[PDB]
C-alpha cells in the first residue's frame, strides 16, 4: 500500500491520496515522500492509532469506543418488534453522525453556547464543533468564541438533510414553529 | 605511508570492528563533508554483496591521502560484522549502525554534505513480488530528497542500486514513464541517479570479442585489481603489503576519471561561445587529458539534474555551467 | 467485584464476540454493532472503522476531529518530528505553549450527587442538556445507561437521544468539558 501511494504520486503529484494503513511505525515512510502533502487532505487512516485510540479513551469513560463507532458508520432508524426497550434506544444511537455544513446567517454575531442551544432546542441538532477562519478546529468553546460569517459547523444528527435546516434557518420566519420538519423552506 | 604489495591501493594494519565503530553522538562529532555514505540494507542472515569492492577504488593509490573521501557505511552490525575481514584494511572507513531510513541516523552522518550517497540492498532479491523488491532502496532514496536542512534536500547527489528494472520510474518525481521504454532511456540512469544490473549482460559478448577491452575496464574502474592480487587473495590471508620499494611506489601514475566543471580554471573561456572540439585540442596538448564527454543540466531556461552526453561532435556548443568527464595524469 | 471489573477486549473476529458475555441471545447473522457485548463497551472489533475510509473523502475535517478529541491533540507537528527519528522530546518549554492545555476531553458525569442530580429523578434529558451548558460550558453526547433496571453491572451507549427522554438517577452523561 506504500507502494501503490509511490506509483500514484510518481504519475501525479497534486492529488488526494487517503490509505489504510495498519502499523503506525509504517506511516513514517509515507510522510517521507516528498510529493505527498499533509494540506491537501492525504489522510493516512492508522488502524492501529485509532483502534488503540477508541479503546484508550474508554479507559478514561467507559463504552466512549462505542459511542463514536457507531458516528462514522453509516445506518438507519429500523426499529423490528422483536426489540426490548434498552435495544431500541441503542439502535436509535447508531443511526446517529458526524456531519458538515454550514449555519446560516442567523447564528453570526452569536455565541457558541446559545448557538449550540438554538440547534438542540429547535433544530433538533447536536452541535459539536465550529471550524474558525490555516483553519483552527475548536470543539465546544467558552462564550468568547463568537460566530463568524459563513462558519462550518460539526453536528451529531440523524441524516445529512436534517443537518439542512441549520443552513435554512432564519430568525424571522422559523422562530413560532414547532414542527421541525416544516423547516425545509429555503425562502426567509 | 602504508601500500598494498602490489602498490596499487592504501593498506591498513588489520582492526577490530570497535576501533571504525561510532554512534550519532561521535559520528556528528566529526566534521565530515565532501564524503561518501553507504546506505546498506541488510538482514544478519542475508548473503554477502562484498562492499569492499566499492570501497577498495575509492582508496586507490592514484589519490594522495588527504584527498581520500571517508566512507561511512549504515546498516546491521550482524552483517558487517560477516564483511569486516574483508574492509578492515582500508583507511577512512567509518561504521555506524541501525537502518538508513531514519533521518536521525542521516544528519548526523552530515548527508547534506555528500559527494555521493550509495544506496545498495543486500537483501534475498526475488522472493516474493516484482513491487515490493526495491521498498527498500526507492523509500530511502525518497527520503533524502524529502529532507531539509538548516546550516540542499534534492541537491543530495545519490546513486540507487535495483533488483527490477522497471523500479526505475518511481525514483525520481518528474518524468514520463513507461515500462515498454527500457532502463538506459530513462531519465534516473540517463543522469547516474540509477544503475540496474541488466546493463551488464553485454559484457559476456565483449569479453569473447574484444579481450583487452574487459581487463580496460578493470583497470579505469577498480583501480588497478591486477592479476597478482587476485592470486594473493586466493591464498586467503587478506589484504598485504607494508611500506614497498620506490620501484612498486612509482606504479600511483596511472589514469584515473575525474569531471572539470567549466566554470574557473583556463577551460572557462571555451564554455562560454566556443564548441567540444576546440576544448578537447586545447586540453589534450597542454594538460594531457581526454575529454571524453559531458554532463550537462537537463533545465536549461530549475532542478540540479545532469545527464551524460558521451563523446559528442566536433561542432557541439558548450555552456559555461557544463561538466567534462577526463583521463588525468595527477 | 468479580464481574464488575470493567474491561475491553480488541477482537480479530467479529463472531467471536459472542462468547464474551454469558446472558444474551447471540446469532453470527447479527452484526457487531448490534450485539450486547459491543453495546455495552465491553468488545471493539477491528471491522467497525471500515467506514471511516469514506468519512476521510467526504468529510475532510471529521477526520481530523477526532484525532483531536481521541489521540489528546496528535498534531501533524508530532508526526514530522516523529518521522525524524529520535522519538519523542520537548522539556519545559514556555507560557506560549503550555496555553495549549485547556482543550475539550470527554468524560462521565453521573446523576447521582452534585446539581446535575436534580434531572435524574423526574425530569428529562433536554432539560439537563440546557441547563450543564450555560453555566458549566458543557455539551451532553449521551447517556450511560443500565440494562437491567427493575441486577448485572452493564451499561449501554445511548448517543444523542431526544429532546423528550427521561431520566433516571443512576445514568451517567458523556460530556466534553473545559477542566
Ligand atoms: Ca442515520
Ligand atoms: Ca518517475
Ligand atoms: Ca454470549
Amino acid at each position: 500500500n506504500i507502494m501503490r501511494v509511490i506509483s500514484i504520486k510518481n504519475y501525479h503529484s497534486d492529488i488526494k491520496v487517503i490509505v489504510q494503513l495498519l502499523q503506525y511505525h509504517n506511516k513514517a515512510y509515507l510522510l517521507n515522500i516528498p510529493s505527498w502533502d499533509w494540506k491537501r487532505g492525504d489522510d493516512a487512516v492508522c488502524v492501529a492509532e485509532l483502534k488503540l485510540g477508541f479503546i484508550a479513551q474508554s479507559c478514561l469513560a467507559p463504552g466512549f469506543s462505542t459511542l463514536m463507532a457507531n458516528l462514522f458508520t453509516m445506518r438507519s432508524y429500523k426499529p423490528t418488534p422483536e426489540m426490548s426497550q434498552w435495544q431500541t434506544d441503542y439502535m436509535r444511537g447508531t443511526g446517529m453522525e458526524m456531519y458538515t455544513e454550514y449555519l446560516s446567517s442567523a447564528f453570526n454575531a452569536l455565541t457558541f453556547p446559545e448557538a449550540a442551544e438554538l440547534c438542540f432546542s429547535k433544530l433538533k441538532l447536536l452541535l459539536l464543533a465550529i471550524e474558525v477562519r490555516e483553519s483552527t478546529l475548536a470543539i465546544n468553546p467558552g462564550p468568547k468564541v463568537k460566530i463568524e460569517n459563513a462558519t462550518q459547523g460539526f453536528f451529531i444528527a440523524e441524516s445529512a438533510e436534517e443537518v439542512k435546516r441549520a443552513f435554512y434557518y432564519c430568525k424571522n420566519c422559523h422562530a413560532n414553529v414547532s414542527d421541525v420538519r416544516q423547516i425545509k423552506k429555503c425562502k426567509c | 605511508r602504508k601500500f598494498d604489495s602490489t602498490g596499487m591501493f592504501h593498506w591498513c594494519p588489520d582492526r577490530p570492528l570497535n576501533d571504525c565503530l561510532q554512534d550519532r553522538s561521535q559520528a556528528s562529532a566529526s566534521g565530515l563533508r565532501n564524503h561518501v555514505v553507504v546506505c546498506l540494507f541488510a538482514d544478519a542472515a542475508s548473503p554477502l554483496i562484498g562492499l569492499r569492492n566499492l570501497v577498495m577504488p575509492l582508496r586507490a593509490s592514484n589519490f594522495h591521502y588527504h584527498e581520500l573521501k571517508p566512507t561511512i557505511i549504515v546498516g546491521n552490525l550482524d552483517y558487517l560484522h560477516r564483511e569486516w575481514k574483508t574492509l578492515q584494511n582500508f583507511p577512512k572507513l567509518s561504521i555506524l549502525p541501525g537502518s538508513p531510513l531514519n533521518r536521525a541516523n542521516l544528519r548526523a552522518v552530515n548527508i547534506n554534505l555528500c559527494d555521493m550517497c550509495v544506496i545498495v540492498s543486500a537483501k534475498d532479491r526475488n522472493m516474493e513480488d516484482p513491487n515490493l523488491v526495491d521498498k527498500e532502496a526507492i523509500l530511502c532514496s525518497l527520503n533524502i530528497k524529502a529532507m531539509t536542512f538548516d546550516d540542499a534536500g534534492a541537491n543530495v547527489p545519490l546513486i540507487t542500486e535495483l533488483a527490477n528494472d522497471s523500479n526505475v520510474q518511481f525514483l525520481d518525481q518528474d518524468d514520463d514513464d513507461d515500462p515498454d521504454t527500457e532502463l538506459y532511456m530513462t531519465q534516473p540512469f540517463a543522469c547516474g541517479t540509477a544503475f540496474a544490473v541488466s546493463v551488464l549482460d553485454s559484457l559476456m559478448s565483449t569479453s569473447y570479442f574484444n579481450d583487452n577491452a574487459l581487463t580496460l575496464i578493470r583497470t579505469l574502474i577498480t583501480g588497478g585489481a591486477t592479476p597478482e592480487l587476485e592470486q594473493i587473495l586466493a591464498e586467503g590471508a587478506g589484504m598485504r603489503g607494508g611500506y614497498c620499494s620506490p620501484a612498486v611506489l612509482a606504479n600511483r601514475d596511472r589514469c584515473r576519471v575525474a569531471q572539470i566543471s567549466l566554470f574557473d580554471g583556463p577551460l572557462a573561456q571555451f564554455g562560454q561561445g566556443g564548441h567540444y572540439g576546440e576544448l578537447f585540442v586545447y586540453a589534450l596538448r597542454h594538460f594531457g587529458i581526454l575529454c571524453i564527454g559531458l554532463y550537462r543540466f537537463r533545465d536549461t531556461n530549475p532542478s540540479s539534474k545532469r545527464y551524460v552526453i558521451t563523446n559528442p561532435p566536433e561542432d557541439f556548443p558548450l555552456l559555461p555551467t557544463d561538466q567534462v568527464y577526463v583521463l588525468t595524469y595527477k
